């Protein structure tokens, strides 16, 4: 049970060791499901419109 | 006799280039001994180091590591054998970007322990070394043999069933060897092998232990 | 080159698979809900134009 | 005296963590000697040898290559600096996932040959190593004491005007150690210096070249 | 305990001068044996080596080689004795007036060899010293250890029993010697025994081979 | 095995000031052997040698003189037991005051002989360490590897039935060391053994005799 | 050249018995030179550096130790030839009854010297070997190797121009051997020449400096 631990410990240290490189990538994971998000509103607000 | 340790039978070991890195090596190793492999550059040394680890797979023969035979051992339990073995290389394997603390305390998190379980057993590796107030610094600023004793230190760490050094101190000065000489020495009291692999004429020529002289392959002559 | 030291050492292989297993449903995760919340944002930005 | 291709002034060393490397290390190297650096393990043996090649740069005195000062070489003129060095480590360095032909073609292509002018160097360098015929396998597949020699072969391929020698033959047989110490005579023979910086004691022990000895960072003496 | 190839009881050889060569020299030599004969230079090392060819005969004691005594052994079967001896001297004893070829082929036309007989032998025993190629030159335009190369070469012909080195490479470098020494150990891979004698310091303290220390005649201490 | 001359059997030597000498010491001698008793500095080499002769007592474990036990040897029957025990020393203890003659015999004087009796064995004494004719000289203008020539005929004198060479051929140079080694040997043939310890390692090296490494107080690892 | 500390002429020595010890030893050693003085065990390498001293005379020839004779030196004067020259023997003369600390303090008191003096400057002394903390102890207390460590401490008191070393490490491992070596080179660094007589073969070989070869009383050659 304190194997998990030490794991959380690594990944958070891991993904804090670059922020620079961190941030971009969450940047551009946010731009991945963001269009397909506000396509699925405009499907639904037009389905009721 | 009782139970060896360490047990080779016609073990040969050919690499895929089909060149004999050894052949019909056959030695045993009682629970305390310490012997020395000796022999020339391309004799099989760090080759024979490798299979007890599972690092490497015999070609022929079977290998024997305490009573169970690892000749065809599972990928599953092959991390399971290197815990009961310490490895230390010419040079260190230090992870140079990590404090010497957690870089001495891998060994315990591999196998899982408690917190306070690893502080305990690191502070008195890095004493048996003697290496203490030093598990703040890191290995790019310790001296050239003190990362090595750190390397020694890592090993220890567990208390493995048998060293395998190979060729510890090939970077060290005389006057090092033999202070990490009395080191392995200081071990092997306890209850553990000691497989010390060396290039050193002046370092076995000290010492009355078993000399394993590796030639082309063939392991024992005296 | 701390994998392969722990792989020598003997670390199972799913100790290898865990910080990185943890790391990417971690940034999964993350990204999924940075990403809802600046669509939120940008489609009640939008509702100004609306 | 003439051209001296090494020299050192009072130069010192201390690392970040504050400590002395090297302390009033002063030298000078002729363009033909063949020199040893012996110390112990705390000496500033390979940092000696560091300063020559640019990779660290000294806290103070100062350092001249040839006939030039390089104590605070710009960052734009290093990679000129070490194309006249040849440098041999203690373990090779060379890369496992590439052929010994590809391996020791390395340098020529940094300075720009043609594919006609590669092929006459490297076939002529791996030949004065006696590696021949061996150019098309892979270092993995030769012994540990041919993959030292493909890194000779490397340093000596676009003929350096120094060789620097960092504790070779350290993880090789005594038998093996005079091979590869008979094969840098034939270098300092026609026109390339060497500092060869070593431990061992039967290897320098059977020549009579100068023998620089560091102790906690003082030189010779 | 099983047939013991060489063996002494109380060998003794005292010289027409009245001086002690050996005394009391009780030894035996297994089947596969390697053993080194060190000792100063006055002490019987190739007095002792002359003693197992019937170059010379004990003074007192007994000599038993293979499964024979040869003490007395009678002047007609001398030749036949040392037919299962290879002898390696400090010096090759090379024919410089004539090829390597049949400067290699003696002991099979010794014996009574078939001409095509001896072109396989010859050729093997020139390869497995690695100086094929080379048996159309004459002794005089090898190198110093390119000579004595052939030495081993002759003296392995005709598969001996046992090889007798009377201190080979005492005019040779020290990596030349542990070279020549590889080759010996080749050999006592397979079946035959070898005495080296020797005096190198270096050569016999990297193997772990049996070591004989004579002194003044006195054989064995340790 | 038979009666063992020297044997220990968990031996510990601790000072008053609380450290360890020895720890754990176990060890036999045959009467005849001749062994090499090496190690660092700071290991219990000549605190070892000094149990013994009951120089010192140990702190724990037996000791076993020949077939006596000596752990609690009465002070009334010590200088009995030193009578058997031969002692060389790195330095001559000589008694540069008085001729070498009767430096030699003081020990025949100490046990009570005849003034002829002394004669004798003394002549022949300053005769196997090759120093006849020299009993008239003082121990000041012999020459330093002579002076210790000396300290052998005088140990050899009353036929020791044990030599403890504690670092001798320390000050002397190596042609001279091999020539003192040579002369212990020639004791060490006829009835006595002979537990030399030392630092040398070309010495050493070129005997197959039996060494024992201590290394901080802990006897044999070979 | 300059002033040459150590200076002998067509020296000669002979004693009571006849016999010659040295015969014809001339050199020169300048002010921070670090000579090695090897030979057999019949050459007189404890006579040359018992001349130095002024505990024996030579027989013929003439010494110069700094700029002054002491070939004839009165025995009034002799205490102050030593009081310059650091005494190292291979076995310690050690007081055995008297604690580290006043075992050590034994040259600055026959100088005369404050007792804050003699506290300041021992302690010091005591450093430099890496003893301290170990001055309350008796010797006896020390290990083979630390005893020896106070005998450097004692002759390196009072700041000597000269150390003389008579096969020291002797009795000491090869690991220790080479320590106390570089305890020599720390004081040869500053301001003291050193005359290491000895018999050892690899603790000369591994350095570069001179090398005063004695054979039947015939030095160097
Ligand atoms: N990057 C560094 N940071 C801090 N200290 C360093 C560094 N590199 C070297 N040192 C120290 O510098 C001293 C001498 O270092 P080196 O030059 O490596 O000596 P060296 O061990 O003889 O060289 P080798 O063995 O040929 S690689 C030692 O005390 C090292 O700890
Ligand atoms: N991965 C490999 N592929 C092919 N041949 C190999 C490989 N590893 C080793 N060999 C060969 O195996 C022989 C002996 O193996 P080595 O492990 O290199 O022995 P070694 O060099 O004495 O050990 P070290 O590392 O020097 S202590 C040599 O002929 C090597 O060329
Ligand atoms: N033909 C001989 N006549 C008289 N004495 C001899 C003869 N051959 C040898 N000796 C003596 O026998 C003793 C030892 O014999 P050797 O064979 O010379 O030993 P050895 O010198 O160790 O052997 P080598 O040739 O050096 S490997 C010496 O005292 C020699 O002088
Ligand atoms: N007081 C003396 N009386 C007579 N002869 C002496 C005296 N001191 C030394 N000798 C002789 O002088 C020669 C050389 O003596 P030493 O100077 O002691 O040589 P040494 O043995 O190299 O010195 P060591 O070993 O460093 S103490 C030898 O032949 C000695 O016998
Ligand atoms: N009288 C003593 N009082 C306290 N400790 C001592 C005494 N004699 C020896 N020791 C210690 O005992 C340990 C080993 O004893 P030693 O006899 O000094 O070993 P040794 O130095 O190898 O023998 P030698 O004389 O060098 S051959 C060392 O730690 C010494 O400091």
């Amino acid at each position: 049970n304190e194997q998990v631990r030490y794991a959380f410990h690594g990944a958070l240290q891991d993904l804090k060791s670059k922020p620079f490189a961190t941030f971009l990538t969450v940047m551009v994971i946010a731009i991945s499901l963001t269009l397909p998000s506000v396509c699925y509103m405009v499907y639904k607000n037009v389905n009721q419109a | 006799s009782g139970l060896v340790m360490i047990r080779f039978e016609h073990v040969s070991k050919a690499y895929l280039g089909g060149r004999q890195a050894l052949q019909g090596v056959t030695f045993h190793m009682q629970p305390g001994e310490m012997a020395f492999l000796t022999g020339h550059s391309g004799a099989g040394k760090s080759t024979l180091l490798k299979l007890i680890c599972g690092i490497e797979r015999p070609s022929a023969g079977k290998i024997w590591f305490s009573g169970h035979d690892i000749t065809r051992l599972k990928n599953r339990e092959v991390p399971f054998l290197r815990r009961q073995i310490g490895m230390i290389f010419q040079d260190h394997h230090l992870l140079m970007d990590r404090t010497v603390y957690d870089n001495v305390a891998i060994p315990l998190i591999i196998a899982g322990a408690s917190g306070d379980d690893i502080r305990r057993r690191v502070s008195a590796a890095l004493d048996k070394v003697g290496l203490l107030d030093k598990a703040k610094n890191f290995p790019i600023q310790l001296s050239g043999g003190e990362q090595q004793r750190v390397g020694i230190a890592r090993a220890v760490v567990n208390k493995p069933a048998v060293l395998l050094a190979d060729e510890p101190t090939g970077n060290l000065d005389d006057a090092l060897s033999e202070g990490i000489l009395r080191l392995f020495e200081e071990f092997n009291r306890v209850g553990v092998t000691v497989l010390m692999a060396t290039h050193d004429i002046n370092l076995i020529s000290r010492r009355s232990y078993r000399m394993l002289t590796l030639s082309d392959g063939h392991l024992h002559g005296g | 080159d701390s994998i392969n030291v722990q792989k020598l050492i003997g670390a199972t292989d799913g100790f290898i698979l865990r910080p990185f297993l943890y790391g990417g449903a971690l940034l999964g995760f993350s990204g999924a809900l940075l990403s809802l919340i600046l669509s939120e944002i940008l489609v009640l930005r939008l509702s100004s134009a609306v």
